[PDB]
């Protein structure tokens, strides 16, 4: 069916090169990766304590 | 009457949709804030060191003024 995993050179000239260099010079995407867990911290966890609460089952 | 498991698709959950997109930062605009904070950083800092000079000369003047010491 074909889907292709390779990007085949995202940077070409001037504008497309600098932003691909900016993420490697400092971080940016690591700070963006930091934000993924940041919002994940605030949302309520699905946890069941066994001696009081019980997990889902079936007939 | 026969009752079995019914079929339901409705929205089809959208087969393979991209969620990753460029947000906040553009490229050239981040350097204007980045280097812009640096130029604002030095100008604010060096003015305090010039105000430190007002204290500095006045501190060493106390030693010259004190000769009975």
């Amino acid at each position: 069916t074909y889907k292709y995993v390779n990007l085949r050179e995202p940077s070409m000239d001037m504008k497309s090169v600098t932003d691909r260099a900016a993420q490697t010079l400092l971080w940016t995407e690591l700070i963006r990766g930091l934000g993924m867990t940041l919002s994940y911290l605030f949302r309520e966890p699905a946890t069941i304590n066994y001696p009081f609460e019980k997990g889902p089952l079936s007939p | 009457x026969x009752x079995x498991x019914x079929x339901x698709x409705x929205x089809x959950x959208x087969x393979x949709x991209x969620x990753x997109x460029x947000x906040x930062x553009x490229g050239y605009s981040m350097f204007a804030v980045g280097i812009g904070a640096l130029l604002f950083g030095y100008w604010s800092m060096m003015k305090w060191n010039r105000e430190r000079r007002r204290l500095q000369i006045e501190d060493f003047e106390a030693r010259i003024a004190l000769m009975p010491l």
